[PDB]
């Protein structure tokens, strides 16, 4: 059974509180933080290079995303509103206001004209890009919304709360299409799609992260080893060489399974805090981690797998 | 004037979450509400863990017992509902839930209603149906007072919000006292005849101001059971998206009842989370931070 190898190559100071969320721009260039110390920054994803920071957000920020052409931003943030961004030029072009409560979690869809959000309010939102408009207020869940992400074509767009259940939602109509639930109801602290579209990765505040057949609302892998009962950790699916989970832990590890197997491949040591956030390169073995208030440091670790 | 007794931390635990307390009607027993959402029975002597329910999802930040041992009210932090009724005789269950009001006491001559506040609001409701009475609100008389408590005065006729004085019955607004300070709304001393409103002593037969007094400012305060002495500790102070941080700093202090003269300063070099004393004022329990949160309960003799 191959494994990966990832190795610590950089880390990434200058957040002055928690690392929130890092994420790569899709042309792979580019490591965009957030922080609760309100602000953006860009880094080299290959060398670690601070690039500059991007501010405008009045308080924590608790989520950034790439437009699929690596030119935008958006933010979410706890004073309550998004923020879509010019990457080159730092500019705020336009700032969202709706949600009720802090916002948690944003995503663009691949088409990059729709923005979704999430907030402790509980409602997803889906916004105008070029109006900066709400186009629609679902009201997903009872409790908090956790995470929000389009899948590969855009139609559908899975929300994760607090309530215990994801659900996925018609772009277009804004119908709950799906509503997945296993045996019990933890909070369901992250969610994505696969990157075919086909599954959904969900994690729970029981320690277990589980991949899901949302058709059939079948759990088709299950992967623990790794400490998670408070913080909303993101996880990934890491494709660029073996066929991985990755996610950070309570334990201040991130760890990798084997997608296939459930196995933990991998543990990766060095961060000082929970890590929060992970993101995967889109093109190479390169893995970002990010720490919360008492690390306070991104580190990039790369694999020759 | 205060002899230690007994310390404990909480059962089962990396580190001990215990973050307020009250003492039961049944004599050696503490109830604490833990950073987990948890309610806690303990022997205050021995340490010993009696019991443990699930209340919230969220840490307790607050909660009080009914006098006649039946009755409990717990709130929360940021999770629905923000405060509950528990009813206490046989099985622990909830009679009633507040899904949004983050604090919430008893009436206090006949506890037969529940006063609740959300944020400037406050809310009054019927203990046995749980019907929402009467809201008191008054946007032209709001202070904002940003830790605003609702709360009943000694014959439960009255309700100060948000520094706004209330009569129950006819649901008006009698008195708006001024906003000297950001955080703190006031409460009725158990004269029922003045109000504490920060460092603001006012006359309830004039609203004239008795006395002024500095070091109350941003103070929480209980009383003895008497109403012959006030114990007042300062908020800690200054967005839930940080670590859990002790409510108050490491110092209390106890003030004659009658002139607001200083009795006592107790310095316990840790910060604190609550303290409370019981029904006899033979002890008090407080709760101490360690040094990071891992609190745990010191019992005082009461000298």
């Amino acid at each position: 059974p191959v494994k990966p190898n990832y190795a610590l190559k950089f880390t990434l100071a200058g957040h002055t509180k928690a690392v929130s969320s890092v994420k790569f721009s899709p042309n792979g260039e580019w490591l965009a933080s957030s922080s609760a110390d309100k602000l953006i920054k860009i880094w080299g994803a290959y060398d670690g290079k601070f690039e500059k920071t991007i501010s405008g957000h009045k308080l924590g920020i608790s989520d950034v995303a790439w437009s699929s052409d690596s030119n935008l931003l958006v933010s979410a943030s706890d004073d309550k509103t998004l923020k879509i961004w010019d990457v080159s030029s730092g500019k705020c072009l336009k700032t969202l206001k709706g949600h009720s409560n802090y916002v948690f979690c944003c995503n663009f869809n691949p088409q990059s004209n729709l923005i979704v959000s999430g907030s402790f309010d509980e409602s997803v939102r889906i916004w105008d890009v070029k109006t900066g408009k709400c186009l629609k207020t679902l009201p997903a869940h009872s409790d908090p919304v956790s995470a929000v992400h389009f899948n590969r074509d855009g139609s559908l767009i899975v929300s994760s709360s607090y309530d215990g259940l994801c659900r996925i939602w018609d772009t277009a109509s804004g119908q709950c299409l799906k509503t997945l639930i296993d045996d019990d109801n933890p909070p369901v602290s992250f969610v994505k799609f696969s990157p075919n579209g086909k599954y959904i990765l969900a994690a729970t505040l029981d320690n277990t992260l589980k991949l899901w057949d949302y058709s059939k609302g079948k759990c088709l892998k299950t992967y623990t080893g790794h400490k998670n009962e408070k913080y909303c950790i993101f996880a990934n699916f890491s494709v660029t060489g073996g066929k991985w989970i990755v996610s950070g832990s309570e334990d201040n590890l991130v760890y990798i399974w084997n997608l296939q197997t459930k196995e933990i491949v991998q543990k990766l040591q060095g961060h000082t805090d929970v890590v929060i956030s992970t993101a995967c390169h889109p093109t190479e073995n390169i893995i970002a981690s990010a720490a919360l208030e008492n690390d306070k440091t991104i580190k990039l670790w790369k694999s020759d797998c | 004037a205060f002899r230690p007794i007994s310390v404990f931390r909480e059962a089962n635990e990396d580190e001990s979450g215990f973050t307020c307390c009250a003492f039961s009607a049944r004599e050696r027993f503490l109830m604490l509400g833990t950073c987990t959402g948890q309610l806690k029975l303990y022997n205050v002597f021995s340490g010993q863990e009696e019991a443990s329910y699930n209340c919230h999802n969220s840490a307790i930040t607050h909660l009080e017992p009914s006098r006649d041992g039946s009755l409990l009210l717990t709130s929360a932090t940021w999770s629905q509902p923000l405060s509950a009724l528990w009813g206490m005789k046989s099985v622990f269950d909830m009679k009633h839930s507040f899904t949004e009001d983050h604090y919430v006491e008893f009436s206090k001559h006949s506890q037969d209603r529940v006063i609740g506040t959300k944020g400037d609001i406050a809310h009054i409701y019927d203990i046995q149906t749980g019907n929402k009475l009467l809201t008191l609100f008054n946007p032209d008389l709001a202070n904002n007072y940003k830790r605003n408590c609702a709360t009943f005065n000694p014959t439960d006729d009255l309700v100060l919000n948000d520094g706004v004085l209330w009569d129950v019955r006819s649901a008006q607004a009698i008195h708006k006292f001024d906003k000297f300070n950001m955080n703190i709304s006031g409460v009725f001393h158990p004269n029922g005849l003045e109000v504490i409103i920060n460092t603001e002593i006012w006359d309830l037969r004039t609203f004239h101001l008795l006395h002024t007094v500095p070091a109350l400012d941003q103070c929480r305060v209980v009383f003895n059971h008497t109403g012959t002495v006030m114990y007042g500790a300062m908020l800690q102070a200054d967005l839930m998206e940080e670590r859990m941080k002790s409510p108050f700093g490491s110092s209390f202090r106890t003030f004659n009842a009658t002139d607001y003269k200083p009795i006592a300063t107790i310095d316990v070099k840790r910060n604190i989370f609550d303290l409370c004393t019981d029904t006899k004022d033979c002890y008090l329990a407080v709760i101490e931070n360690q040094g990071n949160m891992d609190t745990v309960c010191r019992l005082y003799e009461v000298g």
